[PDB]
């Protein structure tokens, strides 16, 4: 770096090197914590776990739902409500709805792939870059969560909620948040009904301030990577809605 | 069937794109695609060159004070007072 020029290439690179694996460093004891933490409240506490994960999804929407509530143009009609988003609205209750039933009404039974699905769809979707697919991200998530195995055909679901999602990403991108707070509202109610039903079968109760403790160490994951986040989030997803 | 991401996946990158809380990363700062628009239009009336919301030391200290007056949110709110204020002010009696 002798040259006064060569010596700020040098600099820069050095600093872009060093600060970047630095931050790594943190993310990785962030997730160590978060990992050992999960690990024994799953393998100790047992269901309280559970009912944690419930409450720091449950957390997850309804931060979802104020972020996104910030973005919409406005809470007035102005016009006709475009047919992409009366379109996609509806396939969020429907959808909503049928991840509802195959875990609660079957048919021999019980399945709960597509209520994870959604809910990392919900805290994980309005995240995504603009020019992620929700079709592909919903397809993934099938996979990512068992799918290709269980004997449930989804892809009549995602079809529906892919195709309508997308329209309105692509068509009227400023409409998104309209939906994104339909699908959190829903999503936040078919939670906290699974949260109180789980809730019946000699529990400790406000040791679920696990729920704090989570949240707090996802909130720094979040700032130093809201990918890695995304990731650890459905994991938590991952051990929810089974039995 | 298996979850292809279990516990000892924790904190491993998303193979999805994402857009960053107050669309902010801590190494490469603002992206400025997925910027916030009137967040942007703050950062314009104070002056904020383009390379200075893209420098880490910089964009920090403006992320921080962004949080420090209560997030983007009253930011939002203070732009909007802002415009019907100046919506009522361009009436001529």
């Amino acid at each position: 770096a002798m040259s006064s020029e060569v010596a700020k290439l040098v600099s820069e690179l050095k600093d872009a090197v060093h600060s970047h694996a630095e931050s790594q460093k943190v993310l990785k004891k962030v997730s160590q914590e978060l990992q050992t933490k999960w690990t024994d409240w799953e393998n100790n506490r047992g269901p309280d776990y559970l009912l944690h994960g419930y409450r720091v999804i449950a957390r997850a929407l309804q931060q979802t739902y104020t972020e996104q509530s910030m973005l919409i143009e406005g809470t007035s009609s102005t016009g006709p409500v475009p047919q992409a988003v009366t379109v996609a609205k509806d396939a969020v209750t429907q959808t909503v709805r049928g991840a509802i039933k195959n875990l609660e009404n079957p048919k021999p039974d019980p399945d709960g792939v597509l209520m994870q699905v959604v809910i990392s769809l919900g805290i994980e979707g309005p995240t995504l870059d603009p020019g992620e697919s929700i079709q592909n991200f919903l397809e993934t998530r099938v996979s990512d969560f068992g799918g290709d195995d269980s004997d449930i055909d989804y892809t009549s679901d995602i079809a529906r909620l892919g195709s309508a999602l997308d329209r309105v990403r692509e068509n009227h991108p400023n409409e998104m948040p309209r939906i994104w707070i339909a699908l959190a509202r829903e999503l936040g109610a078919a939670v906290h009904s699974h949260a109180t039903s789980v809730r019946i079968a000699n529990h400790t109760r406000d040791v679920v301030r696990m729920a704090n403790e989570s949240s707090r160490l996802l909130q720094g994951m979040k700032v130093l990577s809201v990918g890695a986040w995304a990731n650890t989030m459905t994991v938590l997803i991952g051990d929810l809605f089974e039995h | 069937k298996k979850k292809r991401l279990t516990k000892a996946d924790i904190g491993t990158p998303s193979n999805f794109q994402h857009i960053g809380h107050v669309g902010w990363d801590p190494n490469t700062g603002f992206d400025l695609n997925n910027l916030d628009p009137e967040l942007k239009n703050l950062f314009d009336m104070c002056g904020i060159s383009e390379a200075q919301l893209k420098d880490r030391e910089t964009s920090k200290v403006i992320y921080d004070f962004i949080e420090k007056t209560g997030g983007v949110e009253a930011v939002k709110n203070e732009l909007r007072r802002q415009a019907e204020n100046l919506y009522f002010q361009g009436l001529e009696h």
